[PDB]
């Protein structure tokens, strides 16, 4: 929203 | 008490500025082993899509186990120019992996947050990641 970061986790990012 | 193992993972990006990977575009560093689990690292340095394009996202993939399923939990950090772990980052909780399954951050540092010098994450213009993964033993 703006962060540096964002903890959220997922997958198949193929 | 679950019976954890865990090891730590150098990967060293160079002319990080210079990567002309766009959106959905994957850098991949090499193959490392922990016990014989493979892995790898993926890196989108803008991000897989609008949403995540300001942001570098950060993977781990499973290369290989020798049974069906894997349990880990993984935390992704960069060193920053004074020598110290930056901007960790660790799932709370075990993962599940099967070889070709990715988990990991979309958004896992702001590039201008990245690309700032005052941060001190690119020196020499190398990106340096550290991954540790945590293998919870059957
Ligand atoms: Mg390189
Ligand atoms: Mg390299
Ligand atoms: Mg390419
Ligand atoms: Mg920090
Ligand atoms: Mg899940």
């Amino acid at each position: 929203k703006g962060s540096v970061q964002a903890p959220e986790i997922s997958s198949n990012s193929i | 008490a679950a019976k954890v193992v865990k090891f730590s993972y150098m990967w060293t990006i160079n002319n990080f500025s210079f990567c002309r990977e766009e959106m959905g575009e994957v850098i991949k560093s090499s193959t490392f082993s922990s016990d014989k689990l493979k892995w790898c690292l993926r890196v989108n340095p803008k991000g897989l899509d609008e949403e995540s394009k300001d942001y570098l996202s950060l993977y781990l993939l499973l290369v290989s186990c020798p049974k069906s399923e894997v349990r880990a939990k993984f935390k992704f950090s960069i060193l920053n120019a004074k020598g110290e772990e930056t901007k960790a980052m660790e799932s709370q909780r075990a993962y599940r992996f099967v070889q070709g399954k990715d988990w990991g951050f979309k958004k896992f540092i702001r590039r201008d947050f990245l690309l700032d010098e005052a941060n001190g994450l690119l020196p020499d213009d190398k990106l340096t990641l550290f991954c540790e993964v945590s293998v919870v033993q059957d």
